[PDB]
C-alpha cells in the first residue's frame, strides 16, 4: 500500500548471494587444484 | 631546443607536421564517433522515462518540512530595533510569497477556487495529456494570520514578533493522510480536521521549550497545517503554475537576546522522520531577538 | 686498493713447513684414504660449515613497517590522521555530533593496511623465489673419504678433508698440496698477476703466500691436478676474510630500473600537480577545509601506479623461475632482460649443438673406405681383423691412446660401459675393445717409454713404446691428431703391410677420402707411427720429451678413423626459431671445415640453397680466389686464416655474411668474434665450458657456461648456466626474456588506462557544475579493487603466438612506456571507460528525477546543506540529504561500471598483437582477478552498513548493466585495432597505436 516504497531488501540480499557465489568461484579457480 | 623544434624535418614538440595532421584527424573522428556514441546511448535511456512521471521516487520520500525564509545554519538572527538587521528575511520572504500574491491568481484557465475549508484530497485525473493542462487550487495570502505582505510588509520583525513560514515538500502523486483520533495519543493537542495534515512547533530541550514563549498557528481554516485539498501533485508539466499549501508560525513573546531552537514537526501516516537528515518531515530553526 | 699486499701478507701462519708425518698426525686424516664420513660430518658440526657468514638479515617482521608506513602509505597514513584529528575536535564542539571524519579516517587506515599487506605477500614470494635459486645448483667439491672419490656441497668441507683439484676447478678452501702432476693456479684474485703459478707438495718458500704446496681459496686451478689438505675452512682461510669485507657488488642501472624509476618519477610528477591542483580547486569551490587535503590524497594515490614496483618483481621473478625450469639458470637478473634481446649466438658444435657421444664409423687405410662396428654379432668389422695395416692402425690407436675404463667393468656389454678419457679416445677404445681385443693387454706389453699428451701448443698426441716383436726395432713411435698435420709429417705410407713413399697420388685419395668422410659430418683423426732405427736408438736411450730427442718428421702414415656425433634432438628447431626470431647463429668450432659445414647445414645454420665460395667455385669449376665474395651468404672461416686477419676483414665478413661457420677457432680466438660480433651492434651469447673461454664469456653480453661439461671458470665466468648443455635451451630462454617486456608493458599499460575516469568527473563538476559523480571514498574503491589484484595477474600472461616470429628489440628504441602506451591508455581505453561511468551517473540522476539537463548548474545548490528546496525536473523538492543519497548512489555506480570497462581492458591487455580468441582465457590468476573485484564491488554496494560508512548505498539491477556497451564496446575496438595491425604490419594502425 506504499508505493513510495521499493523492496531494497531484496535487490540487497540478491546482490549479496552474488557476491558470496563469485568469491567461491574465484577461491575455487585460484586454489584449484585440477584447473591447470 | 632540440625537443621544443628540429627543423631538419620540421617537427614540433616532437613530431612532424603531417604526424600532428594524422593524430589530430584521428582523434577527431574518434572522439566525434565516442560522444555520438555517448548521446545516442542518452537518447535511448530518455526513451524509458515519462515527461509526467519519474521512474524512481523512494528516495523523496517522506517528504521535508522546509521553512521560510531559508537560512544558513538554519539561524534566524536580528535586531528587531535595527531595520537593517532583518532584511534578508524579509527578501527571502518577499521573494517566495510573491508567486501567492492576490494579482497572480487572475486567470480561471489555470488557476480553479477551491474550498474555504480543508476538504478531501482534488483528484484533477491521471499524469497525461489526454485531460491537457490542469487547474490550481488558489491560495489566498490571507489565510496567514499576520504575516501576509498585505498589512503589515516587515511580517513581524519591526516589533520582535517574527514569522516563519512553513511549507511542505512536492512530491508528485504523494497523498498526505494525517493520523486518525483513534491514535490520537502521542501528538500535543491541536485542531482535528481529517483533511488538515497537522503541523506543530515546540522547543527541543527544558529550556528552549520554556524560553520558547507563546506560538501563533496561522493557516487555510484557522487549522495548523495543511489543506488535502491541495494534493496530489501533477508534476511540473501538467501543473506548470501550481501553487502550494502554506502555513505561518508567529513566535510572539519570545526572550529577548537570547538563542532558541525549535523544532516543528509535521505528523502523520505518510510523514516519516530520520536522526540524520533534519529535514525529513520536521525542521529546526534557532531564532534570536537580540535588540 | 687500501685493503691488499702488505696488510694482507702479514695476515698469515700455515703449516706448509710440516712434513706428510707431521701432517698428518696434526690435522689425523689418512693421507691415502681421506677421512671417514663420521669423522666429516663431526667436524661439521663442531667448526660449522665451509661459507662464509653473510651480512645481517632485516627482520621477517621490519618489512611489514617498511611496506605499511613507506611512501605512499606515509601519505595514507597522514590522510587518516586528519580524519581521526578532526573527529576530536567534533567531539570537543558542539554536542551531538555526525562521525562522518571517524568512518573516513578507518577507511583510509584500511587502505593503508590493505596496500601494504599486498605489497608484503608479493615481496615475501620475490624472497622466497630468490633464495630457491641461490642453492639449484651448488658448487662442488671433489674429496676423498673412506678411500672413495665423492663430490659434495662446497659448504660440506672440513678441516683436514683432503681435496682433489683438476684444470678448471676452483680451489674449495685453503689447502696444503700433497700430491701434484703439473698442476698450475691462478692467484690473479689474490696477488693480481693472472700467470698461472706451478703447485708442488715440496716446501720453496718461508712466506705461505709465495710457497708452491698451498693453494689458496677463491683461486683457480688452470691446468694439471692436485691433491691437497685443508689448513682452513669457511672465514678462517686467507682469502675468506678479505674477500666479504671487500667484495660488495655495485647499484647496477638496469634497464628495468631505467625505465621503471623514470615512468615512476614522471607519473608520481604528473600525480601530485593534479593532487595540488585540485586541492586549490577544491578549496575555491567551498570543499570542507579537510574533505580537500583528502581530496588530493586520494588523486595522488589513484594517479600513482603503487603497484609497479610489486609488478615489476613479480615479472623478472617468475621469468627467472621459467628460465631455471627451462634449463636456463641466471646468475643476475641482468641476464634476465638482456636475454631477450640477443640477437647473436655464438655457440660450439661439439657438447652444445651436439650430445658428445662420439662412436668409431669408418676407417680410412690402403687407400680404401672401410665402415666397421659389426651390430653386435660377434662379428666386429666390414673387414679382414687380420690385414696388417688394421694390424698397425688399431696398434696406434690403442696404444697412442690414454683412456681407460674404470674399475669393475670387464663384465658387461662395451657401449653401455663407463670410462676415462675424452670423448674421441672413449670412442677409439670402445672401437677396438669390442672388435680387437683388450687394450689393457696391449698397452702392458708395448710399454711407454715417454709421452706427448695433447697440448694447445703441440696440437698432437704421440707416445713411444718398447716393441716386443722380433722383426722389431728396439723402439716404436706412435703419433695421432688433426689429419692434415699428421699427412704433412708423414713420408711414408703403410699399404697392405709394405710401406710405400708417399706420393702425390696418395695425398690426393687422403684429401678426397678427408671430403667424403667429413661430408657426412663425423670427425675425423689422423694416425701414424715410426720404426726407430736401433743404430740411433739403442735399448737404454732415454727419449728427451723437452728437447725432441727422437724425429718428429719423416714419419709412415697408418690410416684415418672417422667417429660420429649426432646433433641435438631440438637443435633443427632451435635454429629454425632463430632464423624466424632474426636471430644470427654463429657455430664456433675447433674441428675440421668439412666436417663444421656438414654438420652446419644438417642442423640449419647453413640453410638450403646457400653456398660458399668454395661451393661455388667447385659447381662452375673456377678457382676460389676468382669468385665474387659477395656472391656467397654463408662461410666457413678458417681459424689459421682468422689469425693473419684484421679488424676490417673481420668487420667484413660478419657484417656482409649471414651464416658463419668459424672452423679451426681455438678458443682463445672466441673473444676476437665476440668483439667483431658486438661491434657490429649486436648483443652476442656465447657458448664456453673451458676455461680459456673466461675472456669471451665475460666480454659477451651473456655468456652461457655449461652446466654438466663446463669447468668451475666458465660457471663462475658466465651470465647464464645451460642446466642440460643444450642449444635450444638457450633459444627457449631467449624467448622466455622476451616474455616480460610483452607483460610488463601490459601490464603498465592497464593500470594507466583507470586515471581518466578517477579524474574527469571533478574537472565536469568543476566545467560543468553538476553534481560530483565520482568521490574520493568511490575513487580509493576503484584503484583498491581493479588496479591491485588485476594488474599483477598480467605479469602471468603466457607467450603470445608471434613471440619468436618477431625481431629483436633494442634499448635505444623500444621503450617500456612510449607516447602510443600513453596515448592509448589515456586517450582511448580511459575516455570511454570514463564515458561509461558518466553515462551510468546521468541514468541514476535522470531516473531518479533530475534529468542530464536539469544537473547544469544545479551543483551551486546541490552541495548546499540549508537549501533543502531543491527541484527537479518533475517540479519536486528535495532536501539535502535525499539528494546526497542519490548522488552518492551514483558514486557507488559510477565504481561498479568502471569495474565493467576494466574488465574489458584487462581482457584486451592480454594480448597487443594477437587476438584474445587465438590466445584464450588460459590465466587462471586472470579469471580470479575478474572474480574478485566483481565479488569485491558486490560487497561494498550492498552489505549493510556501507551506506553510513563509506556513503555507498545498493545499486538497482538496472544500473549495473549501463556499462556493458562500453565494455564492449572497448573490447571490440581493440580486436579491431589489433586485426589491422595484424593483416597490415608496419602501417599507420601500428606505427601510432601499437604501445
Ligand atoms: C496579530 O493578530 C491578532 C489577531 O490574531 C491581532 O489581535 C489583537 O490582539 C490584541 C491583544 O489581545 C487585542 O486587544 C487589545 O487591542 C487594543 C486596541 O484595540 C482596542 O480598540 C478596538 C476598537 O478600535 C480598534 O479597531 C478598529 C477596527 O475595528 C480600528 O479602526 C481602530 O483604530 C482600533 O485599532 C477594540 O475592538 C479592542 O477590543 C480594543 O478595545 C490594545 O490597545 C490593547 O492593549 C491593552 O492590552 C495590552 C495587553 O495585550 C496591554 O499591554 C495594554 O496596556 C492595554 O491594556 C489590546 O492589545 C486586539 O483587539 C486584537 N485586534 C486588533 C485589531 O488589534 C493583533 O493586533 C495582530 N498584531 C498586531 C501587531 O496588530
Ligand atoms: C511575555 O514576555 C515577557 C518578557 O518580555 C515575560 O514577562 C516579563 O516582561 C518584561 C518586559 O519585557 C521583562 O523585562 C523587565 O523585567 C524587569 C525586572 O524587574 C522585575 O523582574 C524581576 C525578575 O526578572 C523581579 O525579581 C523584580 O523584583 C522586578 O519585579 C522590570 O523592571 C521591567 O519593568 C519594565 O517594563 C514594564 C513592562 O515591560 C513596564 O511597565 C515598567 O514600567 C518597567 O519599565 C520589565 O518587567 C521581564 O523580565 C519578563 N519576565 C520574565 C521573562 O520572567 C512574560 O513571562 C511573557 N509571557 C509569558 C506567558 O511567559
Ligand atoms: C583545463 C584542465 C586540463 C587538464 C588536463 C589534464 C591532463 C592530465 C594527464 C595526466 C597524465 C600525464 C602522464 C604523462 C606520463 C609520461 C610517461 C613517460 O615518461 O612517457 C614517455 C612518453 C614519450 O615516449 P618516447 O620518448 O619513448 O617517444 C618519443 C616519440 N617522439 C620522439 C616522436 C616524441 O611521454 C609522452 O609521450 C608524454 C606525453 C605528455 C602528454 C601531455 C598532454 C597534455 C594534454 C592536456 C589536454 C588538456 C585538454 C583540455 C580540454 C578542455 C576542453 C574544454
Ligand atoms: C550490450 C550487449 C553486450 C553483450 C556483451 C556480451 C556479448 C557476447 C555473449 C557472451 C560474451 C561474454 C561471456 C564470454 C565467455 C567466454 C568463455 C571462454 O572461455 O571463451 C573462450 C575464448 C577462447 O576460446 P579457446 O581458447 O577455447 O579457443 C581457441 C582456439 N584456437 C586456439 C584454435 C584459436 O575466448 C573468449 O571468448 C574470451 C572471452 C572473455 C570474456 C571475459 C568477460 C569478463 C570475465 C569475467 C567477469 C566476471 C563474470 C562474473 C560472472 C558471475 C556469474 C554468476
Ligand atoms: C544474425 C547474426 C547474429 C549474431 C549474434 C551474435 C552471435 C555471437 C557473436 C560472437 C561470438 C563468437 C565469436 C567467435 C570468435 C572467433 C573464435 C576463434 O577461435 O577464431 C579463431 C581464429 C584464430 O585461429 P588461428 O589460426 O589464429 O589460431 C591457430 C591455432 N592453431 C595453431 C592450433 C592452428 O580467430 C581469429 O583470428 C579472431 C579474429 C577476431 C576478430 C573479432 C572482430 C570483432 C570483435 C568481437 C567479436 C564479437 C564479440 C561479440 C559481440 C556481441 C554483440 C551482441
Ligand atoms: C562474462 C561477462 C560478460 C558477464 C559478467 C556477468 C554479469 C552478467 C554479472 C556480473 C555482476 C552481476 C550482478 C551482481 C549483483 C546483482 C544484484 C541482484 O539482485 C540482481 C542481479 C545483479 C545486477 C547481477 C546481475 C548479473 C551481473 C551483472
Ligand atoms: C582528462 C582531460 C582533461 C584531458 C584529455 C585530453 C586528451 C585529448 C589528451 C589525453 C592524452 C593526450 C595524448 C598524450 C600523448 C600524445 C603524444 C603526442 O606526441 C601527440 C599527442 C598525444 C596523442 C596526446 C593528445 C591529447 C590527448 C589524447
Ligand atoms: C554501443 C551501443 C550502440 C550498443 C547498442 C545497444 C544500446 C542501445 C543498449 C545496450 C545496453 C542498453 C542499456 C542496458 C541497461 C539500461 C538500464 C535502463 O533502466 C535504462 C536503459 C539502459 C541504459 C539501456 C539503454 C540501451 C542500451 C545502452
Ligand atoms: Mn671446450
Ligand atoms: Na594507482
Ligand atoms: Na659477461
Ligand atoms: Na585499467
Ligand atoms: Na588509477
Amino acid at each position: 500500500v506504499d508505493p513510495f516504497y521499493y523492496d531494497y531488501e531484496t535487490v540487497r540480499n540478491g546482490g549479496l548471494i552474488f557476491a558470496a557465489l563469485a568469491f567461491i568461484v574465484g577461491l575455487i579457480i585460484i586454489l584449484s587444484k585440477r584447473l591447470r | 631546443k632540440k625537443f621544443i623544434w628540429n627543423s631538419e624535418k620540421k617537427e614540433f614538440l616532437g613530431r612532424t607536421g603531417g604526424s600532428w595532421f594524422k593524430i589530430l584527424l584521428f582523434y577527431v573522428i574518434f572522439y566525434g564517433c565516442l560522444a555520438g556514441i555517448f548521446i545516442g546511448t542518452i537518447q535511448v535511456m530518455l526513451l524509458t522515462i515519462s515527461e509526467f512521471k519519474p521512474t524512481y521516487q523512494d528516495r523523496v520520500a517522506p517528504p521535508g518540512l522546509t521553512q521560510i525564509p531559508q537560512s544558513q545554519k538554519t539561524e534566524i538572527s536580528f535586531r528587531p530595533n535595527d531595520p537593517q538587521s532583518y532584511e534578508s528575511y524579509v527578501v527571502s520572504i518577499v521573494r517566495f510569497l510573491e508567486k501567492y500574491k492576490d494579482l497572480a491568481q487572475k486567470d480561471d484557465m489555470i488557476f480553479e477556487d477551491c474550498g474555504n475549508v480543508p476538504s478531501e484530497l482534488k483528484e484533477r485525473g491521471e499524469y497525461n495529456n489526454e485531460r491537457g493542462e490542469r487547474k490550481v487550487c488558489r491560495f489566498r495570502l490571507e489565510w496567514l494570520g499576520n504575516c501576509s505582505g498585505l498589512n503589515d510588509e516587515t511580517y513581524g520583525y519591526k516589533d520582535g514578533k517574527p514569522c516563519v513560514i512553513i511549507k511542505l515538500n512536492r512530491v508528485l502523486g504523494f497523498k498526505p493522510k494525517p493520523p486518525k483520533n483513534e491514535s490520537l495519543e502521542t501528538y500535543p493537542v491541536m485542531k482535528y480536521n481529517p483533511y488538515v495534515l497537522p503541523v506543530h512547533c515546540t522547543g527541543k530541550r527544558d529550556e528552549d521549550k520554556e524560553k520558547v514563549g507563546t506560538m501563533e498557528y496561522f493557516g487555510l481554516g484557522g487549522y495548523p497545517g495543511f489543506p488535502l485539498q491541495y494534493y496530489p501533485y501533477y508534476g511540473k508539466l501538467l501543473q506548470p503554475k501550481y501553487l502550494q499549501p502554506l502555513m505561518a508560525v508567529q513566535f510572539t513573546n519570545l526572550t529577548m537576546d537570547t538563542e532558541i531552537r525549535i523544532e516543528c514537526k509535521a505528523y502523520g501516516e505518510n510523514i516519516g522522520y530520520s536522526e540524520k537528515d533534519r529535514f525529513q518531515g520536521r525542521f529546526d530553526v534557532k531564532i534570536e531577538v537580540k535588540s | 686498493e687500501r685493503d691488499m699486499d702488505e696488510l694482507k701478507k702479514e695476515v698469515s701462519m700455515d703449516d706448509h713447513k710440516l712434513s706428510l708425518d707431521e701432517l698428518h698426525r696434526k690435522y689425523g686424516t689418512d693421507l691415502s684414504r681421506g677421512l671417514t664420513p663420521a669423522r666429516a660430518a663431526e667436524i661439521l658440526a663442531r667448526d660449522g660449515p665451509n661459507a662464509l657468514t653473510p651480512p645481517p638479515t632485516t627482520p621477517e617482521w621490519v618489512k611489514f613497517c617498511r611496506q605499511l608506513f613507506g611512501g605512499f602509505s606515509m601519505l595514507l597514513w597522514i590522510g587518516a590522521i586528519l580524519c581521526f584529528l578532526a573527529y576530536g575536535i567534533q567531539a570537543a564542539t558542539e554536542e551531538e555530533p555526525q562521525n562522518d571524519n571517524l568512518y573516513l579516517g578507518v577507511v583510509l587506515s584500511a587502505v593503508v593496511i590493505i596496500t601494504g599487506c599486498f605489497s608484503y605477500y608479493q615481496e615475501a614470494k620475490s624472497s622466497k623465489i630468490m633464495e630457491s635459486f641461490k642453492n639449484m645448483v651448488p658448487q662442488q667439491a671433489l674429496v676423498i673419504r673412506n678411500g672413495e672419490k665423492m663430490s659434495i656441497n662446497a659448504e660440506e668441507v672440513v678441516v683436514g678433508d683432503l681435496v682433489e683439484v683438476k684444470g678448471g676447478d676452483r680451489i674449495p678452501a685453503d689447502l696444503r698440496i700433497i700430491s701434484a702432476n703439473g698442476c698450475k693456479v691462478d692467484n690473479s684474485s689474490l696477488t693480481g698477476e693472472s700467470e698461472p703459478q706451478t703447485r708442488s707438495p715440496d716446501f720453496t718458500n718461508e712466506n705461505p703466500l709465495e710457497t708452491r704446496n698451498i693453494a689458496f681459496f677463491s683461486t683457480n686451478c688452470v691446468e694439471g691436478t692436485a691433491r691437497g689438505i685443508v689448513v682452513y675452512t669457511g672465514d678462517r682461510t686467507v682469502m675468506g676474510r678479505i674477500a666479504t669485507l671487500a667484495s660488495g657488488l655495485e647499484g647496477g642501472q638496469t634497464p628495468i630500473a631505467a625505465e621503471i624509476e623514470h615512468f615512476i618519477h614522471i607519473i608520481t610528477g604528473v600525480a601530485v600537480f593534479l593532487g595540488v591542483s585540485f586541492f586549490i580547486l577544491s578549496l575555491i569551490l567551498e570543499y570542507t577545509w579537510l574533505e580537500a587535503v583528502i581530496f588530493l590524497i586520494g588523486i595522488i594515490v589513484a594517479n600513482v601506479p603503487e603497484g609497479l614496483l610489486a609488478t615489476v618483481t613479480v615479472c623478472l621473478t617468475l621469468t627467472a623461475k621459467r628460465m631455471a625450469r627451462k634449463n636456463c639458470l641466471v646468475k643476475n637478473l641482468e641476464a634476465v632482460e638482456t636475454l631477450g634481446s640477443t640477437s647473436t649466438i655464438c655457440s660450439d658444435k661439439t657438447g652444445t649443438l651436439t650430445q658428445n657421444r662420439m662412436t668409431v664409423a669408418h676407417m680410412w687405410f690402403d687407400n680404401q673406405i672401410h665402415e666397421a662396428d659389426t651390430t653386435e654379432n660377434q662379428s666386429g668389422v666390414s673387414f679382414d681383423k687380420t690385414s696388417a695395416t688394421w694390424l698397425a692402425l688399431s696398434r696406434i690407436a690403442g696404444l697412442c691412446n690414454r683412456a681407460v675404463f674404470q674399475a669393475n667393468q670387464e663384465n658387461l656389454p662395451i657401449l653401455k660401459r663407463a670410462v676415462a678419457g675424452d670423448a674421441s679416445e672413449s670412442a677409439l677404445l670402445k672401437c677396438i675393445e669390442l672388435c680387437c681385443g683388450s687394450v689393457k693387454e696391449m698397452r702392458e706389453r708395448y710399454t711407454k717409454i715417454v709421452e706427448i699428451p695433447f697440448n694447445s701448443t703441440n696440437k698432437y698426441q704421440l707416445s713411444i713404446h718398447k716393441n716386443p716383436n722380433t722383426a722389431e726395432p728396439r723402439h716404436l713411435l706412435v703419433m695421432k691428431g688433426a689429419p692434415e698435420r699428421i699427412l704433412d709429417r708423414c713420408s711414408s705410407i703403410l699399404i697392405h703391410g709394405k710401406e710405400q713413399p708417399l706420393d702425390e697420388e696418395l695425398k690426393d685419395a687422403f684429401q678426397n677420402a678427408y671430403l667424403e668422410l667429413g661430408g657426412l659430418g663425423e670427425r675425423v683423426l689422423g694416425f701414424c707411427h715410426l720404426f726407430l732405427p736401433d743404430e740411433q736408438f739403442p735399448e737404454g736411450f732415454q727419449f728427451d720429451t723437452d728437447d725432441v730427442n727422437f724425429p718428429l718428421d719423416n714419419l709412415c702414415f697408418v690410416g684415418l678413423i672417422s667417429m660420429i656425433d649426432p646433433p641435438r634432438a631440438a637443435v633443427p628447431d632451435a635454429v629454425g626459431k632463430c632464423r624466424s626470431a632474426g636471430i644470427k647463429v654463429i657455430m664456433v668450432t675447433g674441428d675440421h671445415p668439412i666436417t663444421a659445414k656438414a654438420i652446419a647445414k644438417g642442423v640449419g645454420i647453413i640453410s638450403e640453397g646457400n653456398e660458399t665460395v668454395e661451393d661455388i667455385a667447385a659447381r662452375l669449376n673456377i678457382p676460389v680466389s676468382q669468385v665474387n665474395p659477395r656472391d656467397a651468404k654463408a662461410c666457413v672461416v678458417h681459424g689459421s686464416d682468422l689469425k693473419d686477419m684484421t679488424s676490417e676483414q673481420l668487420d667484413d665478413i660478419l657484417k656482409y655474411h649471414t651464416e658463419i661457420v668459424f672452423a679451426r677457432t681455438s678458443p682463445q680466438q672466441k673473444l676476437i668474434i665476440v668483439e667483431g660480433c658486438q661491434r657490429q651492434g649486436a648483443i652476442v651469447a656465447v657458448t664456453g665450458d673451458g676455461v680459456n673461454d673466461s675472456p669471451a664469456l665475460k666480454k659477451a653480453d651473456i655468456g652461457v657456461a655449461m652446466g654438466i661439461a663446463g669447468s668451475d671458470v666458465s660457471k663462475q665466468a658466465a651470465d647464464m648456466i645451460l642446466l642440460d648443455d643444450n642449444f635450444a635451451s638457450i633459444v627457449t630462454g631467449v624467448e622466455e626474456g622476451r616474455l616480460i617486456f610483452d607483460n610488463l608493458k601490459k601490464s603498465i599499460a592497464y593500470t594507466l588506462t583507470s586515471n581518466i575516469p578517477e579524474i574527469t568527473p571533478f574537472l565536469i563538476f568543476i566545467i560543468a557544475n553538476i553534481p560530483l559523480p565520482l568521490g574520493t571514498v568511490t575513487i580509493l574503491c576503484i584503484d583498491l579493487g581493479t588496479d591491485m589484484v588485476p594488474a599483477i595477474s598480467l605479469a602471468y600472461e603466457q607467450a603470445e603466438s608471434d613471440i619468436m616470429k618477431r625481431q629483436p628489440r633494442n634499448p635505444k628504441t623500444d621503450k617500456l612506456v612510449n607516447e602510443r602506451l600513453i596515448s592509448m591508455a589515456y586517450g582511448q581505453i580511459g575516455m570511454i571507460q570514463a564515458l561509461g561511468g558518466f553515462f551510468t551517473y546521468f541514468v541514476i540522476l535522470a531516473e531518479n528525477g533530475f534529468l542530464p539537463i536539469h544537473l547544469l548548474g544545479l551543483r551551486v545548490n546541490w552541495d548546499d546543506r540549508w537549501i533543502n528546496d531543491v527541484e527537479d525536473s518533475y517540479g519536486q523538492q528535495w532536501t539535502y540529504e535525499q539528494r546526497k543519497i542519490v548522488e552518492f548512489t551514483c558514486h557507488t555506480a559510477f565504481f561498479v561500471s568502471i569495474v565493467v570497462v576494466q574488465w574489458a581492458d584487462l581482457v584486451i591487455c592480454k594480448t597487443r598483437r594477437n587476438s584474445v580468441f587465438q590466445q584464450g582465457m588460459k590465466n587462471k590468476i586472470l579469471i580470479f582477478g575478474l572474480f574478485e573485484e566483481t565479488a569485491l564491488a558486490a560487497f561494498l554496494s550492498y552489505c549493510p552498513g556501507m551506506g553510513v560508512a563509506l556513503r555507498m548505498y545498493p545499486l538497482k539491477p538496472t544500473w549495473w548493466f549501463c556499462a556493458f556497451p562500453y565494455s564492449l564496446l572497448i573490447f571490440v575496438y581493440d580486436e579491431v585495432r589489433k586485426l589491422i595491425i595484424r593483416r597490415r604490419p608496419g602501417g599507420w594502425v601500428e606505427k601510432e597505436t601499437y604501445y
